[PDB]
């Protein structure tokens, strides 16, 4: 809420909320790390949404407590004294409190305080699934997690493996750049599209009508919201790219087809299937972290009926997939998120960019997300929600 | 030529009428008072349809990015754009508007 | 004034003028070096609430002249050019200034205009004390020094000793953070804490009234205004440190009994004693460079009689004082306040911030310094005063 | 164009223009680059008055496009793929322009696009002259380069040759430190004053009245607008510096008389003569970059009736001109400018200035600008032109 | 259990104040009009005294960071505060002013 | 030269200045505020402006350099950035002539 100028707030009535969403969007589960990097008794930190969060594991259990002391506002990271097994104490004047409810239960240096039992740290809800570990970065009981992932991505028999790294753009940048249609371009020299045989188009020829270019899921059994890119429905893939009538670029004619079916959800998670090969899927979530930063949370699954060909997915993973797609595919999309930072820095471009036909598919999510985002993220949320009566 | 669009009656002044037509570009007709116009649908700046958009007088303000154009020129009256919108030639024969089949 | 957003100053009525005042307070003495570290015609600059100085010392005094040419604005310190013992000349274009009273002299570049003697570069004044060098920046005849330093660090057998730095935080989270009784807890595991015996509670569980908390000084007699931190007068010392009931840390049982007399002075000066020894005084200023950093002017004081007691007190100074107290003890208040600086520096802090009982320390001298000072230094002092014909 | 405070533009009312071009003047000829670095094929990127461009040679013959692709807003330079002999595409979604026109004539990812030819580009003229490459930073057909040259630039028998730099200083103080009468005291030192046997005052005790101190040019036919320092003709120049009336500083009392023909041209180039030495010309532009940086584009002219005497001069300015002269002599200028920054960065040096008689030069040339430049570029310009109702 | 605070005109208009407890936190007592409130004296976000502050018809201003409460129903009014403050149901009778024990 | 003649009292509108030039001096400006005048150094003390091509407000003259402003009776400056206060020269009108005079008033 009002972290843009209003005037140009006022231009984009197609997607205002979305325009406004420079800190990500509350009230939604993100991941943020995976199972593996945090183990028991060992506090982590982390920035979700702006705000420096502190994560730890009790008993087996996460707990997650804001990095911010409620006295004087330091982050209790800077020296973390957690001297009793449920608590953390501030290394400033000892404010302690609970892991588990963020109560202040305690100050060493003055047991008599009349804050005592008083106080709360903001605690957010965690969660862990399929090795990787959610925070509901929200209000209020939180939603089942299902709402908040890929369809599928749940399955019992779905074996995820990934890789996570902090990315220097805003987190719309990177959504929009993978749900891109005509993107597909700056990977026609892409290691895995040779080296795996992929069939890939330059990009397509639109047909059909508008509506017939994307398949918007307002609600699914859990509550999902996402966008289905459809341009190959009836679209003509591109294999030759002419310029003045002569060929001066060819598409891939391998023989694996993937990525048959491509959906962006939110709060901003991205689905390919199948990818990189006939027999994968790809889930990947463009974490907000602050107004210039995103997490590029990437995963493979693979169903595994037993241990067996987990194994074996865990083997192929670390040898070829991670290297060859997440790395040799995906990497050129780092850099191209990087190279729009400049134009939407400003917020002006927003209202300057001249979109082409593909660019349905991403005024759909903008729409989509400015209609059910669970809520704006405001810089007044990170220092501290302000009201006057 | 002419394409029937609808009858005057069914156009309340400052309304937009969105045109379809068959193997062809959608068409946008506006009732300014007790005229109307015509011109492409589809803003020059975008993939915008303007009869979504917003009639103040005789300039329409696409609903994207707040661009504008004059309903009666086609001429760009707002930022961001600036490519002139075609436009189309319209008649009212016996309370009926009527759409030329291309632009003027 | 008009250093912080309005809407914020209207919230902190209790302190707006100390909230506003983020370069610090104008019209008051502020220590920025030793007087070891100026040398006879060796120019020095620095940055004192936010404006560019140079300092010199000609025939043995100190002269202090703002660093910037009244011509085209730019730092004379960038190419510094002494023609004569009493004047510096801008390397520009050579408008040539007094030390003495900052008059435009003379220009090299045109002898004839109409500007020499009728402009005056601004010049504030030095005092050397202690073997410490004082600058007052303000305006007009300033008071006796006496005002802006803490009772005793002038009196004639006191020795001082000291070291100086740059500290990355702004100069209040360094005085809030001085006065802090409860903040001791950061100074548990120091190593003066076991190297020198002595005994340091955790904190303090407060006793009494409000007013009994503090003692509010504004009746000195040579005008200084200050507070003294009351809180063991009635409260009972932490030593057992508890959670859930539990013993989890205790405090340090040594037999030196120390800092039990503790104040802070405008315009931001503390003074611990007995620290860090029975038989002496630590004062330390933290001073206000601009709006993100400070001087940590620290000075340890120890009654001398002679050269050869002072001479032994520079050698434990060098040896042990200075090593195992001012960075041993005090390493950790420079960290404790940059933590602080997020949470401040949009000015939010002063609203959000959670205070408890031993905050009203802090809160005194809050009050304190918003009536008492001064004046609020802002950023057109720095560029340049406006006034606009009403 | 309000780029500065209105407060302090109702402040300087003899050239508030001047004060608010911080971003410098818009439609004007300015060198950015020598013509030999600048090779047929191989675009080059540049920022001009704070916009991205793109420099490619065809044919022998310069083109420049802006450096920002219409879609998206990224640098076409990110990653360069000139297809065809005549055009450019964008890595991204392959959007082709033509080098001639700026015409969207292709899209690789989607042939069938409505906008393709519906689009442009903007494109800026470029022109070749002496060895310097000059490019219109305006809107429209553009006028002859002459007009923003000073007087015998473009002789044909002057011989140029020089050197360029980016400098960290707005160019307006680049501008005004040059024409400044009194800043020859910076020079006193410099080893091309003894080196080369110059006579070098120390500065001037002007003389006459106001208006004769300059010669303000409005009427040259070429349509150039500048002004002339003329404080030497009824000024005594000054040799010996004195403080108390005791003599402390000496000018230099050399054989060699030069700089007693100086000269200020909008937009921004300051003419010498004769300098280095008594049979040469100094022409050097200050350009604006952004508003924190310009180019220092230095040039030294000497008539050359052919190639044996070019040959000759060339050797010279390579060991003695450059080292001595445009290193030598204005090394010291480069940081004299950046030493005024602060004092202006926040516009308040154009109020709080305390001027003296000489300034009475740059006075004249603020006025001059103020009147006769052609626009006033503004952050507008680059980021998108704005405009409602 | 009720404790008898003060006589009802010992308070002008829009004043409050500070009732001390012995062994208990102390409370403060509002005269809005004519109208008597209670509450926790202690501002529930730090440790100033609301007694201190400013009131403004129902509402109770902090004199700390300007945080505020609806001295009726004890909840937040405006930020930094969060946590509702203790409200003391008061009565007056025969011009004396009585206020609940226990918070309620 | 004690007093040097400027104009006329009738050739000067209320609310005018008007430029003394002086031989081997600097030059002075004479303003008409009302029926009354007054008399000032005419260079501004803030730099080399001419006040007499400044604007007169009342008994304020703004110069057109840099909107500095001067009390044109006592010479004190009413606007930053001026801070110099200018030479004031009495003025004195005999048989409907203006006299102003040829060295500035002291303290
Ligand atoms: S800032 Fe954490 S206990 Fe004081
Ligand atoms: S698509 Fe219409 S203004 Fe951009
Ligand atoms: S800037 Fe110092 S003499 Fe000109
Ligand atoms: S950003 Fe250049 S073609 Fe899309
Ligand atoms: S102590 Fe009351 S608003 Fe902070
Ligand atoms: S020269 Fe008059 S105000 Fe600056
Ligand atoms: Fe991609
Ligand atoms: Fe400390
Ligand atoms: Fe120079």
């Amino acid at each position: 809420m009002a972290n843009v100028d209003e005037a140009i707030l006022k231009r984009v009535k197609g997607w205002a909320p979305y325009v406004d969403a420079k800190l990500g969007f509350r009230n939604h589960w993100y991941p943020v790390m995976f199972s593996k990097e945090i183990n028991e008794g060992e506090p982590k930190t982390l920035k979700l949404l702006g705000e420096n969060l502190l994560v730890n594991r009790i008993d087996g259990k996460l707990y997650c407590l804001k990095d911010r002391c409620l006295h004087r506002g330091v982050q209790l990271s800077v020296k973390v004294e957690c001297k009793t097994k449920s608590t953390i104490t501030c290394w400033y004047h000892a404010w302690t409190y609970r892991w588990e409810d963020g109560v202040l239960c305690d100050i060493l240096t003055n047991p008599t305080s009349a804050q005592i039992g008083r106080q709360k740290l903001k605690t957010y809800p965690v969660q862990e699934a399929k090795g990787c570990v959610f925070i509901y970065l929200g209000d209020g009981d939180p939603p089942p997690l299902a709402r908040d992932t890929p369809p599928n991505f749940l399955d019992d028999d779905m074996e995820i493996l990934g890789k996570n790294q902090i990315i220097k753009s805003n987190w719309r940048l990177a959504v929009e750049n993978g749900f891109d249609p005509s993107h597909i371009y700056i990977h026609k020299d892409s290691i895995l599209v040779k080296d795996n045989d992929l069939a890939l188009p330059l990009g397509f020829a639109p047909g059909g009508d508008r509506k017939q270019q994307t398949r918007v899921v307002d609600d699914d059994v859990v509550g999902r919201k996402g966008v289905y890119d459809l341009i190959g429905e009836h679209g003509v893939p591109v294999f030759e790219g002419t310029i003045g009538g002569e060929v001066v670029r060819e598409g891939a004619y391998g023989e694996k087809i993937v990525a048959n079916d491509i959906s962006i959800w939110l709060p901003g998670v991205l689905k390919v299937n199948p990818f990189p090969n006939p027999d994968m899927m790809q889930f990947e979530w463009y974490v907000p972290i602050d107004e210039n930063t995103h997490y590029y949370f990437q995963t493979l699954g693979k169903p595994c009926a037993n241990d067996e060909e987990r194994k074996k997915y865990e083997q192929e993973f670390e040898s070829k997939w991670k290297p060859m797609a997440l790395e040799g595919f995906n990497n050129d999309d780092i850099w191209a998120r990087e190279a729009m930072v400049d134009f939407y820095a400003d917020d002006k471009g927003w209202v300057n960019e001249i979109l082409f036909e593909s660019d349905e598919a991403i005024v759909a999510w903008r729409k989509l997300a400015s209609e059910h985002n669970q809520g704006i993220q405001t810089q007044a949320h990170v220092s501290g929600l302000e009201h006057h009566h | 030529i002419w394409l029937k669009v609808c009858a005057a009656s069914d156009m309340q002044p400052g309304t937009i009428r969105r045109v379809n037509r068959v193997g062809a570009a959608p068409l946008a007709v506006y009732r300014v008072g007790d005229q109307f116009y015509a011109t492409e649908d589809t803003c020059t700046h975008g993939i915008a349809s303007l009869s979504e958009g917003t009639l103040d007088g005789d300039v329409i303000e696409c609903p994207f990015h707040g661009g504008a154009f004059n309903v009666c020129t086609g001429m760009p009256a707002s930022s961001p754009c600036t490519v002139p919108l075609g436009v189309f030639e319209v008649e009212v024969k016996e309370g009926e508007v009527y759409v030329a089949g291309e632009k003027k």
